């Protein structure tokens, strides 16, 4: 038994796109099977139901634009989503319901859909220079889409590094800084290069970070 | 006509296993239904509650069951819901009336009364005035159930669960559902 | 419509302790229509009790649900390391059909530890390109509650700043935190100080970092 998501992606405000959700064991025609989202950092939300006999409810926020339905060849539940705006973004997951008999019992892994209408760009790779324990890093600044890995000194360096979560800045490209901890007297003796790649850029930076 | 046998029992039906009462050949007078102050629903559909005492009917059905206050309002035409998928079904032309009302005092007990009960799964939506009352064991699954409860296969009646403090929407109403029945008339007001 | 606010928003004990969650409906609702989901990060929820009471399969004994009409609660009896998540509550009974609330995470206490406090100014590669970023950087500290105040030239700075905060470290259990206050080279070189304040339990007092623009 097992729900397996898939059809996730980037799409622009306006677009269509359509999530499948692959059943085992399960018959999805014989259950109550939901939709629930989560926008990135916040809380679970409902979008969507289809009782094994064919009834479907929605969600407010989607009611009109989303479309939920099922295959029973395919064993398979989907999700139509047109009319998509920026706050649609979010992990959807399908899930098995039970109600008062067992309320949500199984949920799939689930599946990444970015609303976004920005266009793919390589970051911005700035050095945040050291002025008892010193601290340097790398502001890694409007890159889309999502993720950059960072790393220091190839890999060489790991203790006191701190990589925080990107952030969403109202251009709609993402920044994120990377920092890390050392003795101050290491700053005139070790060099400190963070390496910064961008796959859906094929961009890779490698900025040396110096006091000032 | 014995309207008060019906709305008056001690006890009503679950609504999976819904009571229909025949009324034959006796004279209706809808005036202490209508002008009674108990009633926290009475819809009608086709008719006229107003001109309802003065008309005649072939047959009357008196349907009788106990639901949750949300559930009231899916005791109607062209409704969705667990009650009207697969309990009780509505026609889409239904000619009749709907009476509700909160029989808390009635069907609550402190601690919770489960004696009241619904069908939460089946594979098919009822037809219009479709009475399941199969318990069958009911196949979520892919293997077989074989009339045993597991991981699954899951029984297909559930409780209510009311108590005397629950909110409103969770309270269990008296329904009954009066079906008109023009098909030689034998029920006039 | 139905609102259901959990409380704490945010609870922090030692593994072995008792973690009691709270879940207050803004209106009554019967027991059977209640739900727990536990969710680690990078997974999907995982479902604890149902019916208030009742025990998913796989949820160990350690954890049992209760209450009625307004006020539900969780309760994980001798804290597991495994333990500490996200918590969800869920009612199911009434419109539009599914409600969560907002969530509790159960964190790891530790003793209080006040932050190192760094300040960056943007470097001539940026400016260059017509925007200046000034990052403030909060390490090792815990609890994760911390107040970073900016000031421009004595004005305190509200609406052009974003923080972004690290998850518990796996090692010593502390936060880091940065934020970052952006500007246009022609608003930044307006003025002359730049200072994070930031304000914290472990500090005795507001602990103040700053810089002059071209020094
Ligand atoms: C049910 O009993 C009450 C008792 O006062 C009575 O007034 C009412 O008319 C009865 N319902 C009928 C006759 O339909």
């Amino acid at each position: 038994v097992q729900l397996v998501e898939s059809g996730g992606g980037l799409i622009q405000p306006g677009g269509s796109l359509r999530l499948s959700c692959a059943a085992s064991g399960f018959i999805v025609s014989r259950n109550y099977m939901i939709w629930v989202r989560q926008a990135p950092g916040k809380g679970l939300e409902w979008v969507s139901v289809i009782y094994s006999g064919g009834s479907t409810f929605y969600a407010d926020s989607v009611k009109g634009r989303f479309t939920i339905s099922r295959d029973n060849s395919k064993n398979t539940l989907y999700l139509q989503m047109n009319s998509l705006r920026a706050e649609d973004t979010a992990v959807y997951y399908c899930a098995r319901d039970l109600e008062v008999a067992g309320a949500i019992d199984y949920w799939g892994q689930g599946t990444l859909v970015t609303v976004s209408s920005a266009s793919t760009k390589g970051p911005s790779v700035f050095p945040l220079a050291p002025s008892g324990t010193a601290a340097l890093g790398c502001l890694v600044k409007d890159y889309f889409p999502e993720p950059v890995t960072v790393s220091w000194n190839s890999g060489a360096l790991t203790s006191g590094v701190h990589t925080f979560p990107a952030v969403l800045q109202s251009s709609g490209l993402y920044s994120l800084s990377s920092v890390v901890t050392v003795p101050s007297s290491s700053l005139g003796t070790q060099t400190y290069i963070c390496n910064v790649n961008h796959k859906p850029s094929n961009t890779k930076v490698d900025k040396k970070v110096e006091p000032k | 006509c014995p309207f008060g046998e019906v709305f008056n029992a001690t006890r009503f039906a679950s609504v999976y296993a819904w009571n229909r009462k025949r009324i034959s050949n006796c004279v209706a007078d809808y005036s202490v239904l209508y002008n009674s102050a108990s009633f926290s629903t009475f819809k009608c559909y086709g008719v006229s509650p107003t001109k309802l005492n003065d008309l005649c009917f072939t047959n009357v059905y008196a349907d009788s069951f106990v639901i949750r206050g949300d559930e009231v309002r899916q005791i109607a035409p062209g409704q969705t819901g667990k009650i009207a998928d697969y309990n009780y079904k509505l026609p889409d032309d239904f000619t009749g009336c709907v009476i509700a009302w909160n029989s808390n005092n009635l069907d609550s007990k402190v601690g919770g009364n489960y004696n009241y009960r619904y069908r939460l799964f089946r594979k098919s939506n009822l037809k219009p005035f479709e009475r399941d009352i199969s318990t069958e064991i009911y196949q979520a699954g892919s293997k077989p159930c074989n009339g045993v409860e597991g991981f699954n296969c899951y029984f297909p009646l559930q409780s209510y669960g009311f108590q005397p403090t629950n909110g409103v929407g969770y309270q269990p109403y008296r329904v009954v559902v009066l079906s008109f029945e023009l098909l030689p008339a034998t029920v006039c007001g | 419509e139905i609102v259901l606010t959990q409380s704490p928003g945010t609870l922090s004990l030692s593994p072995g302790e008792r973690a009691t969650l709270s879940c207050r409906a803004s209106q009554s609702i019967s027991s059977s229509y209640l739900a727990w989901y536990q969710q680690k990060p990078g997974q999907a929820p995982r479902l604890l009790i149902y019916g208030a009471t009742s025990r998913a399969t796989g949820t160990p004994d350690r954890f049992s649900g209760s209450g009625s009409g307004t006020d539900f609660t969780l309760t994980i009896n001798r804290l597991e390391p495994e333990d500490f998540a996200v918590y969800y509550c869920q009612q199911y009974g009434s419109s539009p059909g599914y409600t969560f609330g907002q969530g509790t995470k159960l964190e790891i206490k530790r003793t209080v530890a006040a932050p190192s406090v760094f300040i960056f100014p943007p470097s001539d590669e940026q400016l260059k390109s017509g925007t200046a970023s000034v990052v403030c950087l909060l390490n090792n500290f815990y609890p994760r509650e911390a107040k970073v105040q900016w000031k421009v030239d004595n004005a305190l700075q509200s609406g052009n700043s974003q923080e972004s905060v690290t998850e518990q470290d796996s090692r010593d259990s502390t936060y880091s935190l940065g934020s970052t206050l952006t500007l246009s080279k022609a608003d930044y070189e307006k003025h002359k100080v730049y200072a994070c304040e930031v304000t914290h339990q472990g500090l005795s007092s507001p602990v103040t970092k700053s810089f002059n623009r071209g020094e």
